[PDB]
């Protein structure tokens, strides 16, 4: 646990989160929930 | 807001082929286009083509009649 520093978190997040496919499971009143494509775009920041 | 009861399954755009569907079941696509629209195409082409040919026939007869 102590070996997980700020640079380690960023490396792992880039391996697993950055521009990665996601799975979505929703139930109930979910018409206002954004579509898969919106959620997929929000996996990366184009300003960097 | 409309009350709705439904289950929707969707697949990621990066897990499917994008363009090969353009040339799939092409015979069915052509058959559907022809069979559903041949009356519509007839109603648009026939008055235009028929009127055009009649005018050319009229001009040809008028031109020949004025000759000596």
């Amino acid at each position: 646990i102590d070996a997980v520093d700020a640079s380690t978190v960023k490396r792992v997040a880039n391996k697993y989160i950055y521009d990665k496919d996601i799975a979505i499971s929703a139930i109930g009143p979910i018409q206002d929930l954004p579509d898969y494509n919106k959620f997929r775009r929000r996996t990366y920041w184009n300003r960097y | 807001p409309v009350k709705l009861k439904a289950v929707v399954y969707a697949l990621s755009p990066f897990q499917q082929k994008i363009m090969t569907g353009l040339w799939k079941d092409l015979p069915e696509k052509i058959h559907h286009k022809v069979s559903e629209n041949w009356i519509s195409a007839t109603l648009l082409v026939t008055p235009v083509v028929g009127t055009y040919w009649y005018a050319q026939y009229f001009k040809e007869q008028e031109k020949l009649e004025h000759r000596f």
